[PDB]
């Protein structure tokens, strides 16, 4: 019932956070599962 | 359709072996498994080569679309 | 590579790429029939190549079939040999199989290269004959010790198990202890090897040896055990018949 | 003494097809419910 | 005239540095070469260890490995091994042209 | 040479453009296209 | 050394470990519902 | 090449199936051996099927109808054959002046099939032959358009000759239901050889009758072999044996009376180390038939291919160079494993 | 191996990778370039900065 | 100890029957190895011709030209090898093909009709219906047709059915027959059947003799067991002519008062040809292989 | 439909009808026979993981469980955990 | 119930690779 | 005619899977 859950979510005036795997995955969104429970950062030397 | 050139299990040719073997039955009236032998078929699976043979190809033949009748 | 239905994670594996020449389908070992649950009845499967590293390194790492020797369902293997190298196993180490120093020695290297990485000595140690006079004579089980002790870390001991068979002791006759798997010293000294050992069964000798050794080292010795029984099946042929 | 093949009688009929009744009336009367019913729908009492 | 290098090579990942044990690779050959080579081999007083096997059937792959004592190199073993076979053939072939004519 | 056989009399005959689909010696509808002398490269495996 | 690795999916897992193997009880009773209907109930 | 069964039900004549044959009597050997035959996968000999074993052909017709636009007797622009100055290179390799194919070439994905020429574009065009596997031209016929005759024969029957050799995927079968796919064309050199001198055509994995329980197949294997020797067929027709008179006992008699054992083994040879097998190999003739069915004719690769528009995601459609999808559950499984980048 | 999969190769001259090219894999690569899209190992396409 | 010289003193060599084409030989005091190697290469690595490129003008006959084209391959040729040079497949089919490495057999045959009475006859109701593999004529070219003076190329077996034809049909082809081995296609292999079988061992543990002395003789075949008297024991008169059916040990009497096994070291080797070689040729060469294999490997730089 | 014959000695036509009635009801039933039991568990779990906290929490950080199964322990490696005496002979080996 | 009957005069068909039907 | 850069030089091939330009590049 997609058109049905998205008048429930207009109608909300609902902000969806991306953080579900189903959400991440229709905005393109890397899964916050596994190997997306953390960031990687690059340690540089130079000030 | 016709008789196959050599045996499929060892290669013994059985291609010139098939009008002489209906000869055998026919007009010196032996038995299937005497007329294999008198041709030269010992090993089984060179016996049932020509034993087994249908010969479609006299059934396919007889529809000639390049002659009348 | 994936086959459906991907049920569980585990008919959804990563393989290592293996071209082989002159092939029209995609060649799979045994090891990989239960997980899938794909049976060679012209079943068919879905090859997928990712285009980036870190893509890769989790395909390589993560979902690769190396860590799917146990299910996280109950925790029991879903890795083990299917049907021929499960009755070679039964004839080969069977105390009736005894083999000459030609015959022993081929069997070794036809299973275990060094060049293919399959040693952890750089040279194929080999045990004294269980027979020395009056010819010199090698068992069935012999073999299974020398296989554990050229793919085994020379730096740890060997493995140490009390297992036990399908086959009961009263089928290989009088006083026999045949049943009872006995490991000492990475040492084959009594019982057969059944689907409950080198199977996809809890317990057995391949799972005693990925707890001991690791994961790595029970696909090494799955693999071996693999080389072996299929060298041996066509050495010693197995069959079925009227008599039986 | 045995329940052979028949191999010169096979032969035979593939060169010469009979000019009579034809071999195998058994074939015939596995298609016998389907022409019949069709037969029935012009031949037979009644018109 | 040149060598062809592609038929015997010598897998220096599993030589060892002594060079009492070598694993040999030959393209073109199976059991027919393998199982009769190893043989021959494996009746040389220094050979310690020997075996014949083939990676898989589809890639033309034939691997030797002969593991000796002291005093002899794996590549002698071989070479003696190849020696031998080509004498053992000479003896067959002789015996046979002798017994068509003792017919 | 050009060549049409005809379906039912068996007959070799062929017919240009702006002529009946038929076979000249009897009415049938059916030409089959005879084979003509041209190389056709086989293995014999 | 045995502990569960932060991030994995157990979610899935726990689906997946109930699913999979209910696919073996599709066959019929040999009172009490069992099986597949059950485990819909 | 069709063979009549040396083991079959007297029926099998009552309907006189031996003029249209279904398969051929086979050297099957119940053994395990190769190693690459194990439950659902079966061996055949490589020169056996280098022989002509098991070898079929597959006809396919096409109808190339020029009255696909015109209707009513409208003008046409169209007609069988070449049109004046325009004529792309190398097109009369494949289709005579006619501009229909010559009856026995040799065509591929891309070729022409046909030529005509429509006045509405003023331009010679071609009817491409499209398909993964190449044919031959069996047959051309040339069709009056009826229609009140008078109007040239543009439509035409076009029968493609494709060749099928047995590959590795091919499904072959006893009559006992007992079906393996072609798991490898083992060589006759690397075949396990018998001590009469014959290697096997088909291997069986002894794996496979202890779950199927196909002893049919096991009492055909020792009645074949009775068969063949004796040169004789011999009734298979159910219920014709008793518990006391077993057939195992009665072609076992028969085995033993040709100079072979009892129980229908044979002592076989490796065909790698060329020693003596550990016991005898239970041998016979076995009538098997070759399924139909490609083993893969859904094999298919793609890297990139066309789009759909809306979705801008690989289309549907194996020949089309499409993709195969990940649905749900490989979504799922993705999820699963915790591999983020693989799903992404 | 148990840990591999037999690819035909008829899918191994299809499917390709996107591989930068360094100067620890000039050598590999340089290879696969010459060899092209239908010798294996080879190279389907390249791509510019 | 081995040493090659104390092979010779044990290596035997016995000689049953050789025929023009099959020749049963025995080889004792060798290695299963050497014996199988020699198998091995009479079947796969023994160089033969046959033909292999079949080039149709006309094909009108019900058999399809591919099929007609693999017959023609499968008929042996009676062509000894040697005469011919082994065939380069880098260099263009203009420059491929000479007169030292390819032999033409070309098949002209046209079907028509004949007057005679009618179930007739196929060769009195017909001219030319059934086309034999003797109808494949020898066409000598290039550089020498003066070497094949003397060795006309004749197909070993004459009577060979290839084609069978109605009138109207006709048959036109040059067939290319070149220089192959017998381990790329089975119509290479210059043997019919290479094999060899152990010389069967029958160990006899008790002197079972009297009656059961009769009974143990028609275990086995009427040439094998041979009895004395009805005491002096009984022996094993000709263990070679044993089928190896194991009759004897179904037999309770019997199962544990005699052995079955065989002399590893006696080989029963039977060879036929197709025709272009004699089997004796075809084991010589196979030796003269085996011996090259190992001497190629001799003389040859071990690279790495 | 007792059937006192077997498949080596054959079966009676009376004993072998029967037991094809056996055989086609197998059939039937595995044609007949947790697709959508899985997809809906699956699409409200897919969240659902461990947390660097080492408690079970769902995509949007709320708390389902404090520990996994109470004790946090990877089901792929609680095998030998309780397997005491193997660990004993191969306490080198481990440690 | 009557028994599947038997062949008639069925001989010796096999032998050894180096001996025909020479031995009656 | 494509317009790229590169200039097509007319006579398009068509690649089953590929339709390039005879000439610099591949749609
Ligand atoms: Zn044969
Ligand atoms: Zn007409």
């Amino acid at each position: 019932t997609t058109c049905q859950f998205l008048t429930k979510a207009v109608l909300d005036n609902e902000r969806e956070q991306l953080d579900s795997p189903s959400a991440r995955i229709v905005v393109g969104k890397l899964n916050n599962v596994g190997t997306g429970s953390f960031d990687v950062l690059a340690k540089v030397p130079n000030a | 359709m016709i008789v196959p050139v050599r045996c499929f299990s060892c290669g013994k040719v059985v291609g010139d072996k098939w009008e002489s073997y209906l000869n055998l039955l026919q007009e010196d009236e032996l038995d299937e498994g005497t007329a294999l032998s008198r041709l030269g078929l010992k090993r089984y699976c060179c016996r049932r080569m020509i034993l087994t043979h249908v010969d479609l190809i006299e059934k396919f033949l007889r529809y000639n679309p390049l002659e009348k009748r | 590579m994936n086959r459906q239905p991907t049920l569980h994670k585990a008919s959804m594996m990563g393989h290592k790429v293996r071209v082989l020449p002159n092939e029209k389908t995609l060649r799979l070992h045994y090891a990989n029939t239960g997980a899938y649950n794909a049976d060679f009845d012209g079943d068919e499967m879905n090859m997928h190549f990712p285009q980036n590293e870190n893509a890769r390194a989790e395909a390589l790492n993560l979902a690769n079939t190396d860590s799917q020797y146990l299910t996280p369902t109950s925790g029991s293997p879903v890795r083990g040999l299917i049907q021929d190298h499960i009755s070679a196993g039964v004839w080969l180490t069977s105390k009736d199989s005894f083999f000459t120093r030609e015959q022993y020695q081929q069997y070794i290297y036809g299973c275990i290269r060094p060049e293919d990485g399959h040693t952890t000595r750089s040279k194929i140690v080999t045990l004294p004959p269980t027979i020395f006079k009056p010819y010199p004579l090698w068992t069935g089980k012999q073999i299974i010790t020398t296989v554990l002790l050229n793919v085994t870390p020379p730096d740890m001991p060997g493995i140490n198990l009390i297992s036990k068979n399908k086959i009961k002791n009263e089928y290989w006759g009088k006083g026999s202890l045949e049943n009872e798997v006995l490991f000492k010293d990475g040492a084959l000294l009594c019982g057969i090897l059944d689907k409950s050992q080198y199977g996809a069964s809890k317990y057995g000798i391949v799972h005693s040896l990925h707890e001991v050794y690791g994961p790595e080292v029970a696909a090494k010795v799955l693999s071996v055990l693999g080389r072996l029984f299929t060298n041996y099946i066509t050495a010693t042929a197995f069959t079925c018949g009227m008599d039986d | 003494r045995t329940a052979d093949f028949r191999t010169l009688e096979r032969e035979s009929r593939f060169i010469n097809p009979p000019k009579d009744k034809s071999a195998f009336p058994l074939l015939q009367e596995a298609v016998q419910p389907h022409i019949g019913s069709f037969n029935a729908l012009t031949e037979g009492p009644d018109g | 005239e040149e060598p062809d290098r592609e038929k015997i090579k010598l897998l220096t990942q599993a030589t060892s540095e002594d060079g009492t044990s070598a694993s040999f690779q030959i393209v073109e050959e199976d059991h027919t070469l393998g199982n009769a080579l190893r043989y021959v081999i494996m009746k040389n007083p220094d050979v310690e260890f020997c075996g014949y096997s083939i990676p898989h059937p589809s890639e033309n792959l034939l691997n030797i490995r002969i593991q000796t004592y002291g005093e002899t190199t794996a590549v002698d073993a071989l070479q003696k091994g190849l020696k031998d076979l080509m004498d053992l053939c000479d003896v067959v072939e002789s015996k046979f042209t002798e017994k068509i004519k003792s017919m | 040479t050009l060549k049409y056989i005809c379906a039912e009399c068996s007959s070799k005959l062929s017919l240009s453009r702006t002529d009946a689909v038929r076979c000249k010696d009897c009415g049938h509808r059916i030409l089959l296209k005879a084979r003509t002398k041209r190389l056709v490269q086989f293995e014999a495996r | 050394r045995s502990l569960i690795n932060p991030g994995e999916a157990v979610g899935i897992i726990a689906s997946q470990s109930v699913g999979e193997p209910s696919t073996q009880m599709t066959l019929n009773t040999f009172n009490v519902t069992l099986g597949i209907p059950r485990l819909r109930e | 090449t069709g063979q009549t069964p040396i083991v079959k039900a007297n029926l099998y004549d009552d309907y006189g199936m031996d003029n249209f044959p279904n398969g051929f009597n086979a050297v099957v050997a119940v053994i395990s051996y190769t190693g690459y035959d194990m439950d659902d996968a079966m061996i055949i000999n490589k020169s056996a099927d280098e022989r002509g074993f098991g070898y079929g052909t597959m006809y396919k017709t096409e109808k190339v109808d020029l009255a696909l636009n015109r209707n009513r007797g409208d003008p046409i622009t169209q007609h069988f054959g070449f049109g004046n100055d325009e004529w792309p290179k190398e097109w009369l390799e494949k289709l005579d002046e006619d501009g229909l194919p010559y009856i026995g070439t040799y065509v591929e994905e891309g070729d022409p099939i046909c030529a005509y020429f429509d006045d509405t574009l003023n331009k010679t065009k071609i009817k491409t032959y499209h398909s993964s596997e190449p044919a031959y031209i069996e047959e051309v016929n040339l069709i009056g358009d009826e229609s009140n005759k008078f109007q040239e024969l543009q439509t035409v029957s076009i029968k493609y000759r494709i060749r099928r050799t047995p590959q590795i995927g091919d499904k072959f079968s006893s009559r006992h239901g007992q079906k393996g796919v072609c798991s490898r064309k083992w060589p006759t050199i690397d075949m396990p050889f018998s001590e009469t001198g014959i290697q096997p055509d088909i291997i069986i994995n002894p794996h496979a009758f202890p779950s199927r329980m196909t002893i049919g197949m096991f009492v055909e294997s020792l009645a074949g072999k009775a068969g063949a020797l004796h040169g004789i067929a011999q009734d298979s027709t159910p219920w014709i044996f008793n518990e006391d008179d077993t057939p195992a006992d009665y072609f076992g008699e028969q085995l033993a009376k040709a100079g072979y054992n009892y129980h229908g083994n044979e002592p076989m040879y490796s065909g790698a180390t060329g020693e003596e097998l550990r016991a005898d190999i239970y041998v016979g003739v076995v009538y098997y038939q070759r399924l139909r069915h490609m083993v893969n004719d859904k094999f298919q690769v793609r890297s990139t291919g066309p789009v759909n528009s809306l979705t801008m995601q690989p289309v549907k459609g194996r020949k089309r160079h499409g993709g195969i999808r990940v649905g749900e559950m490989e979504r799922d499984a993705l999820i699963g494993h915790g591999t983020s980048f693989l799903l992404q | 191996e148990t840990n591999e999969i037999g690819v035909p190769p008829v899918f191994a001259v299809k499917l390709t990778y996107p591989e930068p090219v360094t100067a620890y894999n000039i050598a590999e690569l340089r290879q696969a370039v010459i060899n092209g899209p239908d010798k294996w190992p080879g190279a389907t396409q390249i791509q510019n900065e | 100890e081995w040493n090659v010289e104390k092979f010779k003193k044990d290596f035997e060599v016995n000689i049953s029957s050789l025929d023009a084409r099959e020749a049963n030989f025995d080889l004792i005091n060798i290695d299963t190895s050497i014996a199988n190697a020699f198998r091995r290469i009479m079947i796969s690595e023994v160089p033969s011709v046959a033909a292999e490129y079949v080039y149709f003008f006309n094909n009108t006959s019900v058999i399809q030209d591919e099929v007609l084209a693999h017959r023609i391959g499968l008929v042996p040729l009676k062509v000894d090898p040697d005469m011919l040079t082994w065939v380069d497949s880098n260099l263009p089919d203009d420059e491929k093909f000479t007169d030292e490495n390819t032999i033409v057999l070309s098949l002209n045959v046209k079907c028509t009709r004949n007057p005679d009475a009618p179930s007739t006859d196929p060769k009195e109701l017909y001219n030319n219906a059934h086309v034999y593999a003797r109808d494949l004529k020898f066409e000598p070219q290039g550089r020498q047709s003066t070497t094949f003076a003397d060795c006309p190329v004749v197909p070993a077996d004459p009577d060979i059915l290839l084609a069978k034809l109605r009138p109207g049909q006709e048959i036109s082809l040059k067939a290319h027959c070149i220089l192959g081995i017998g381990g790329d296609h089975a119509k290479f292999s210059p043997v019919s059947t290479a094999s060899y079988r152990l010389l069967p061992q029958i160990n006899i543990l008790q002197p079972i003799k009297g009656e059961s002395a009769r009974r143990f003789q028609k275990c086995f075949p009427p040439g094998v067991i041979g009895i004395d008297e009805g005491s002096d024991e009984a022996y094993v008169k000709d263990a070679r002519k044993d089928t190896v059916s194991r009759e004897v040990l179904r037999y309770e009497e019997f199962a544990d008062k005699v052995k079955l096994g065989r002399v590893r070291n006696h080989f029963i080797f039977n060879v036929e040809s197709a025709g272009a070689m004699t089997p004796e040729e075809i084991f010589f060469k196979s030796v003269r292989i085996l011996k090259n294999k190992a001497e190629y490997l001799k003389n040859c730089p071990i690279t790495q | 439909g007792y059937v006192k014959g077997r498949f080596y000695s054959g079966i009676k036509p009376q004993e072998y009808y029967f037991h094809c009635m056996a055989g086609r009801e197998g059939l039937i039933d595995t044609a007949v026979k947790s697709g959508y039991l899985q997809r809906c568990l699956t699409k409200q779990l897919e969240g659902v993981h461990v947390s660097y906290d080492n408690s079970i929490r769902d995509a949007d950080g709320t708390l389902v469980q404090f520990m996994y199964g109470g004790d946090a322990i990877d089901i792929t490696k609680e095998s030998h955990m309780t397997q005491f005496e193997f660990c004993l002979d191969n306490y080198y080996a481990l440690l | 119930r009557k028994d599947v009957p038997k062949v008639e005069g069925l001989k010796l068909e096999h032998f050894a690779t180096g001996y025909d039907a020479e031995d009656f | 005619i494509c317009g790229t850069d590169n200039c097509p030089s007319r006579l398009w091939r068509i690649i089953d899977g590929r339709r390039t330009c005879q000439y610099g590049h591949v749609m």
